[PDB]
């Protein structure tokens, strides 16, 4: 005669009323939390990957003679705001072409996010790497930030596309490799702008960056902008020429001046300065790779990873080019961040041949007893010599762990059962010892004790 | 404005009378 | 491929819609980001049933979400899963309804309905062959109850051939939600039997009492009640969207569920219903499902389905299962309780199957109910309307925007007619 | 060597691809089906493509181009020089490419 | 030289056809992929595949089949099934809107704009054949599109080819177990269409098969998949005599002149035996005498209508396998002696027998076990009068108060049609009871 | 939290799940000189697939005395000219086929 919903109620810990049911839901939520981690989808873990890779510090290369030459690293600092350029490889702009937004950051501490690399964009008569006034230079982010090269570019004003808040020319990091990435430098004081060309750029000297596609000076302003990295403002392309008109034609007619010499001041918003350097666990990491591999191929994920690797290498020496290992992980597409790959490579840098073993791990002696025992039945049926053709024919598709439940069609399991066995020629010979390891991996990732033991008993008629 | 009377448009009900007639006649024969 | 469109109005109608797409999104593998991540290849062969195509690979659901105030809709997309709705599909005024039909149908309702008709026609003509309309709205509320009927009348006239369903929450006598509920509610029901084709009420009373006697959760929230309803619709269009053995489109139900033109009110429910504690210990087998489907309390309608007899009903069994037991169980139930089923219509239980059960279960059933007991609420709704109108209470504002006493007598006039015309079949004997 | 593939034929064949994809389904489509080819056979799901399967695909679509043309097209199709393509970039040039 | 054309329309039909092809597919040695595995050359003086297949020039074969339905889910289902590459890509004529169990919607409004396509397809296919023997039609009568397209196609077919025979296999609702509720209405209109255009039809009511499956096969949880193969087997036996050697051949022409006393009484029922699983088979007799005896068992009749409540008109039973001919006379002599099976006064002999030589072939993974003697017995008898009697009773009672009438009238069909349709059965029921009187 | 995906049609016959990366490549060379079309049958070859090599009966050759035929058709006055001549036909055809090579799953198709 238990009466529920008894007015004043305690927690589920007490036993006053209606405790039989609600007790579980606390467990269930605890029950569900277990599954969320099992696949790397919890918002906790990724955020650090967002925060970690983004918050990684960087080192600025020194400046020799205060002369900026292609190759060094510089911090773009906004004179008007007393801040520096910032990059976000997370926030995404809306368009057919994929691109990233950019912003200025108040905090002046150099870090990976704010590291920009310069290179030579187009060939020029200049020989020496000494940068030249009014020449093309392109900006690209550090390699560490993104595997693909990243560049910042823009386009002309359009009602369809406009700055999120500035309403001026929009700028974003993209994958363009043509005109849109070009840039050149201009002097600050207008008295020397036209005479400027032909003089070396002095590091730390104020510089004006102009955009070849639009000849619009990149400048910062004071407007709100909100994102994860605390508070920062927006950076737009727009040239803040002085409002008052200057008579070109009447001066142009008499011929006193020329088009080349500018005839209008610019406010401080367009100022920008190049700044150089002030002065001249393995146990857990291996867990992720096996875990990440698990989702993409379920229980039999590990083999294919080894199966995929055997294609790239040829010499069987087990020493594969270090870079050539990077793509292979990409070519299988597990949710394994690029930030994680280098840890594995640097850890064993001199190596898959040695690497494979650590993923195998150690099995409980109970499992080995069943693995070797099964082969005994097969040898008696197949006689003295065992041939691969015997194994495939020996396979019993009918029952399987998944055929009975109807998850998949027999032709699925029978074919799948085949690929994991590698690229061995059908007429090769294999002994029982080798058969031992082949099923060692299968138990490597099938955590459930009951399920793994189910595979062997029914599969090969082992009694 | 209430319309719920069902004690009896009349053309259809008369047809039903004719409809049954043939089936009785076939039944009779 | 017989696509359909969804039009829901009012926050109450808005709330139900929000859950429906999410639940529908999961079944077809639509994540809050919208990028397809399905496992089997059967999850796309009918993606057009509820989704269009776009450049960039993102699916934009075809829904019309709109209300007479911005606050509610500012929240519906405020939470997750709201980014799927296309901004062009939202239309919202700046006046407010205030729990009165007049403002949202003639003065304010008329002044904005034109825009909605424009939006609906654009999408509706988009499909290759329109298959029907399904509208979620509340007859006890201001924006929903009033706006919905006017839109329903307008649309039906332009498309006299397609079918239409309705999901409305008639108010419960035990618990109140608005004092002017009787007036606007009754005046709205009269405006469905004339234009709409199918009606299947849902009662919040059954939602609360179902949660505490079968689910047994102390604190239930409005999230819990919506989920149950969202599943209710999810089973109606299941066959239309997946392969199977005996498919039954939206129309097929009508010809088998509605015996006469003015008898198209249905009541729906979901099974199996089992609490967390009893999650595992019961045998998910055919006999268990059939017993709880017809249970007195498992139904979602305030009416008791044992106070009369049924005219017709149909079941949409979902998920792989044997066929023989399905027919036999239907045959047995129609026999052991003959007194609860009308006599002059033989074989008054329908069957239907689909080859894909809902995610997270092995067997699923969605029942449809056209029961003579549905009249019980109408007595409760109608009787209250009489007394309230006796003293002309709250009336003088109804007359405040051109709404006059002519139809109030008329509108209530049909409700009494519908109730009485509904009961004479109970005692009718061949 | 017998000859070097000229820029015209690379243009000429690429013409035979882009136009025909429009042939199937409806006008707005031929891009969802494009993701079908990757989706309807891949265990990797990485969205990366290999030279051979590019031959396999384009052999599918009634354009019996040959191997030698493939080496030129694949070489010009990718610039990183690794002979591997990511489907965010690949489709972008196939359809949403204003110039030939 | 001698070929047959297949017609299938309706979920009951489209799927049953989906099965009847596999049984033929496995028997003649053509794999589902579409390519015969060679090893069958050497002048091949046997066109065993003509009776159902046609040469494509080198390798594959295109079966003579037309698939029709007003819904895409089913028809396109086979387009991407295990049989994707067999059927002709354009020969799967598929509609766009569901019938919705409204016969009127299937015979006066929507069916017209696609029926022309159907008759177009039948035209091109037939021309290739030179010795067209007749037509086979499987349709579901208790459904919307099934009856509508079937009745409409039947009508137009008779007005173009004439004397060419046509055999119809209908699936009427079961006595007590059925799905549709408006089924008694839509089915009733069907009898009018097929009473005066189809020579031969076999009742195959569902309810009986469940009993046959449960009583003998010892399976208590069947599905629609297992029901079909039992129906499909009947097709395999019926049409075998054309495509196999035999000591006493039986042709399709010996039904429109061998098993129908009058042009009006043209309804008969079927049956099958033996029905044994893969476990209990070997431990039985399965002799010539035994197989025949189980044939006339009442409860095993494929139609839920006890043949013991009437007489018998004429039954043609076809033997396939290795039955010794003199054993055939052994069974018939005893059967006539018994008393519980009684024949009408005016028909002295009512059996026409045949003997094949190709044994029945069992589809892999099924229930039927391999055997060496079998028989397919068909009977047109006065017993079938009950099935018409039962359906009519369910009809008139509900039509009394015009239940569901609106859905039909509002679509164009005349309200007076129901008056005649019931008149159709009345005459047919009256005709049956008159023949049974002794002379 | 699964979706399953085995349709009623699927469980009966099969699911393809095939056409690996190189599979389409292999079929490309097959159609290179594969031409779709057909001629007319050379006639006087279309006919029913024979079952027995005797007339009006099936030549079941076995040990069992009830199905020997030979042991069953010696009641005539003399050695019935029919069984013996039929037998040599089956033997001689095999030798000729071995000369060419047909192995058509039986001597009947030849
Ligand atoms: N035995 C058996 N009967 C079937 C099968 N499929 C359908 N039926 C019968 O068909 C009747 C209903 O019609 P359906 O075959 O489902 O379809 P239809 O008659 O073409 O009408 P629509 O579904 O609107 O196209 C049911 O009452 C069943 O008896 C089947 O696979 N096996
Ligand atoms: N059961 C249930 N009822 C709801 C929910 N949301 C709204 N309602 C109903 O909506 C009614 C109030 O709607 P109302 O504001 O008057 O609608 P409006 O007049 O058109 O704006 C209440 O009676 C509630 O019962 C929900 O999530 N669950
Ligand atoms: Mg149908």
């Amino acid at each position: 005669m238990h009466n529920y919903n008894v007015d004043r109620k305690y927690q589920y810990n007490c036993r006053i009323g209606n405790w039989s049911e609600e007790w579980e839901l606390d467990e269930y939520k605890m029950k569900e939390y277990l599954k969320n981690k099992e696949k790397q989808k919890l918002v906790s873990t990724d955020k650090e990957d967002r925060l970690k890779r983004s918050l990684g510090g960087v080192n600025l290369s020194y400046a020799n003679e205060g002369l900026v030459k292609f190759g060094y690293t510089v911090m773009i600092e906004s004179d008007f705001m007393n801040a520096v350029v910032a990059s976000n490889i997370w926030d995404k702009i809306t368009g057919t072409e994929e691109a990233y937004g950019v912003t200025v950051t108040s905090q002046k501490e150099p870090i990976v996010r704010t590291a920009f690399q310069l290179l030579r964009y187009e060939q020029d008569q200049y020989q020496d790497d000494v940068i030249h006034y009014g020449q093309n230079f392109k900006i690209a982010v550090i390699s560490r930030l993104s595997e693909k090269p990243l560049y910042l570019t823009s386009s002309h004003i359009t009602p369809q596309k406009c700055a999120k808040f500035s309403r001026k020319q929009e700028v974003s990091i993209s994958t363009n490799e043509g005109i849109n990435s070009a840039w050149c430098f201009e002097y600050m004081d207008p008295k020397l702008r036209y005479e400027m060309k032909g003089q070396p750029v002095r590091s730390g000297e104020p510089v004006l960056i102009k955009h070849i596609p639009t000849c619009q000076w990149l400048a910062t302003d004071n407007v709100q902008y909100n994102n994860e990295f605390g508070q920062e403002f927006e950076v737009f392309c727009n040239s803040y020429q002085c409002h008052n008109k200057t008579q070109n034609l009447i001066a142009e007619k008499v011929g006193r001046k020329t088009i080349e010499t500018p005839m209008r001041n610019q406010t401080n918003q367009n100022t920008f300065r190049i700044v150089t350097a002030l002065y001249p666990n393995k146990a857990d990491l291996l867990n992720k790779l096996r875990r990440a591999l698990i989702n993409k191929n379920g229980s039999n994920g590990l083999l294919f990873f080894k199966n995929e690797l055997l294609k790239q290498d040829k010499d069987n020496s087990g020493y594969l080019p270090q870079q050539q290992f990077k793509q292979t992980v990409q070519c299988h597409g597990i949710n394994f961040s690029d930030l994680d790959i280098k840890e594995v490579i640097q850890s064993f840098q001199e190596n898959y041949s040695e690497l494979l073993i650590q993923l195998k791990g150690t099995l409980s002696e109970k499992r080995r007893n069943l693995i070797n025992l099964a082969y005994d039945v097969l040898a008696e049926k197949l006689g003295q010599n065992v041939t691969l053709s015997g194994i495939f024919s020996a396979f019993n598709k009918i029952r399987h762990p998944d055929v009975v439940k109807k998850y998949g069609t027999d032709k699925e399991i029978f074919n799948n059962f085949v690929l994991s066995w590698g690229n061995l020629n059908p007429h090769i010979a294999i002994s029982r010892e080798q058969f031992e390891s082949y099923y060692h991996d299968f138990s490597a990732c099938v955590d459930k004790e009951d399920y793994f033991e189910v595979v062997l008993k029914n599969s090969w008629d082992i009694p | 404005q209430t319309a719920n009377q069902d004690i009896g448009p009349k053309k259809t009900c008369n047809e039903t009378n004719y409809a049954n007639e043939y089936y009785n006649m076939l039944r009779v024969s | 491929m017989r696509e359909i469109v969804h039009i829901q109005g009012g926050q109450c109608g808005n709330q139900i819609g929000a859950k429906f797409w999410e639940v529908i999104s999961d079944e077809h593998g639509i994540d809050p980001t919208g990028t397809y991540h399905g496992d089997s290849d059967l999850q796309l062969e009918r993606i057009n049933v509820y989704y269009n195509e776009a450049t960039g690979g993102r699916y934009v659901p075809r829904a019309i979400l709109m209300d007479l105030e911005p606050g509610t809709m500012d929240s519906v997309r405020a939470g997750p899963f709201g980014q799927l709705f296309r901004p062009d599909n939202f239309v919202f005024g700046q006046t407010g309804a205030g729990n009165n039909w007049a403002k949202g149908h003639y003065t304010e309702g008329a002044e904005l309905i034109d825009s909605v008709l424009d939006v609906v026609r654009k999408e509706a003509e988009g499909c290759d062959c329109l298959q029907g309309f399904q509208i979620t709205h509340s007859l006890g509320g201001g924006t929903g109850s009033g706006m919905g009927t006017l839109l329903i009348s307008k649309v039906r006239e332009e498309y006299p051939d397609r079918i239409m369903e309705t999901f409305s929450v008639v108010p419960s006598p035990k618990v109140s939600d608005t004092v002017v509920e009787p007036y606007n509610a009754t005046l709205s029901v009269h405006q469905l039997v004339e234009n709409a084709d199918e009606c299947m009420v849902i009662d919040n009373e059954a939602l609360y009492d179902i949660c505490f006697r079968t689910l047994k959760l102390t604190t239930p929230t409005y999230g819990d009640l919506n989920h149950l309803v969202s599943a209710a619709m999810s089973g109606v269009t299941c066959c239309l969207r997946f392969p199977g053995q005996l498919n039954s489109d939206l129309r097929k139900l009508a010809v088998n569920l509605i015996p006469f033109p003015r008898l198209h009110f249905f009541m729906i429910g979901f099974a199996p219903l089992t609490s967390r504690g009893s999650q595992q210990y019961r045998a998910l087998t055919v006999p268990e499902l059939t017993q709880q489907m017809f249970d007195a309390k498992n139904m979602m309608c305030a009416a008791d389905p044992r106070h009369g007899r049924y005219l017709t009903a149909s079941a949409l069994f979902r998920g792989r299962m044997s066929t023989k037991e399905v027919d036999e169980q239907m045959l047995n139930v129609q026999n052991k309780n003959s007194s609860y089923f009308v006599e002059w219509i033989p074989n008054n239980i329908k069957s239907s199957i689909c080859d894909i059960p809902p995610k997270g279960l092995k067997m699923a059933v969605t029942f449809v109910g056209n029961s003579t007991a549905i009249q019980e609420m109408f007595k409760r709704v109608a009787e209250q309307f009489t007394a309230m109108f006796r003293r002309k209470a709250f009336l003088h504002w109804y007359t405040g925007e051109g709404m006059d006493e002519m139809e109030f007598t008329e509108a209530e006039s049909n409700m009494n007619d519908l109730v009485s015309e509904y009961q004479q079949y109970q005692d009718a004997t061949a | 060597d017998d000859l070097a593939i000229t820029k015209e034929e690379v243009k000429g064949i690429v013409k035979t691809i882009r136009q025909k994809l429009i042939q199937k389904t409806k006008g707005a489509n031929d891009e969802f089906l494009l993701r079908k080819l990757f989706k309807e056979f891949d265990i990797s799901n990485s969205g990366f493509l290999t030279l051979d399967e590019m031959n396999a695909m384009l052999i599918k679509l009634e354009i019996p181009i040959q191997k030698r043309y493939l080496n030129a097209v694949f070489s010009q199709l990718d610039r990183n020089h690794s002979g591997v393509i990511e489907f965010e970039e690949f489709v972008y040039y196939i359809v949403n490419d204003p110039y030939p | 030289m001698r070929e047959v054309i297949s017609i299938h329309v309706g979920q009951g039909g489209i799927q049953v056809g989906n099965a009847c092809w596999e049984l033929f597919c496995l028997e003649h040695g053509i794999q589902p992929d579409g390519q015969m595995p060679s090893d069958k050359t050497i002048g091949g003086g046997d066109d065993a595949f003509n009776t159902f297949f046609s040469e494509t020039g080198a390798g594959k074969h295109v079966p003579r089949a037309v698939f029709l339905d007003l819904e895409p889910t089913v028809i396109d289902e086979v387009r991407t099934g295990t049989y994707r590459q067999l059927f002709h890509p354009e020969q799967l004529i598929s509609g766009k809107e569901d019938a919705a169990n409204n016969f009127a919607r299937g015979h006066y409004t929507i069916g017209k704009e696609i029926v022309d396509l159907c008759l177009d397809r039948i035209r091109k296919l037939a021309d290739n054949c030179t010795g067209l023997q007749g037509f086979l039609v499987f349709n579901s009568v208790g459904g919307g599109t099934g009856s509508g397209l079937g009745s409409l196609l039947l009508e137009r077919l008779s007005v173009d080819y004439g004397k060419k025979s046509k055999l119809g296999f209908t699936i009427y609702p079961s006595p007590q177990v059925s799905t549709a509720v408006v089924e008694p209405y839509n089915s009733i209109l069907s009898t009018h269409s097929l009473l005066e255009h189809t020579d031969v039809a076999v009742m195959l009511d569902n309810e009986a098969i469940y009993d046959i499956c449960r009583r003998n096969l010892d399976i208590e949880r069947p599905t629609y998949t297992n029901l079909n193969r039992l129906i499909a087997q009947v097709i395999s036996s019926l049409t075998a005599s054309l495509r196999f050697d035999g000591a006493l051949n039986v042709d399709i022409t010996e039904f429109q002149t061998n098993l129908v006393p009058y042009p009006r009484i043209h309804f008969m029922l079927s049956s099958y035996a033996p029905i044994i699983s893969a476990e209990k088979a070997y431990h039985e007799q399965l002799s010539v005498a035994e197989i025949t005896n189980s044939a006339f068992e009442p409860a095993n009749m494929m139609a839920k209508c006890d043949p013991r409540h009437g007489k018998y008109m004429a039954c043609s039973m076809m033997y396939r396998g290795d039955v010794v001919p003199k054993d055939v006379n052994a069974s018939i002599a005893t059967i006539k002696t018994k008393r519980t099976i009684q024949f009408v006064d005016w028909c002295p002999t009512g059996f026409k027998v045949g003997i094949n030589y190709q044994p029945p072939t069992v589809v892999p993974g099924g229930d039927l076990a391999k055997v060496m003697r079998a028989v397919c017995m068909i009977s047109n008898s006065t017993a079938i009068a009950e099935v018409f009697s039962r359906l009519d009773h369910k009809f008139d009672l509900m039509y009394a108060k015009r239940a569901f009438v609106h859905w039909y009238v509002g679509e164009g069909m005349e309200e007076g049609e129901f008056s005649e349709a019931r008149e159709d059965l009345a005459a047919l029921e009256k005709d049956y009871e008159e023949v049974g009187i002794e002379t | 939290e699964k979706f399953f995906g085995m349709t009623t049609y699927q469980q009966s016959f099969s699911r393809p799940l095939k056409e690996t990366a190189h599979q389409i490549i292999a079929q490309s060379e097959k159609k290179i000189n594969h031409f779709a079309g057909t001629n007319e049958r050379p006639v006087h070859q279309q006919s029913t697939k024979m079952t027995s090599v005797l007339t009006a009966e099936k030549y079941k050759n076995e040990q069992e005395p009830k199905d020997n035929t030979s042991i069953q058709r010696s009641w005539l006055p003399y050695k019935d000219k029919a069984l013996q001549v039929a037998e040599n036909n089956l033997i001689k055809n095999q030798t000729l086929n071995q000369t060419k090579g047909f192995t058509p799953f039986n001597p009947l198709i030849t």
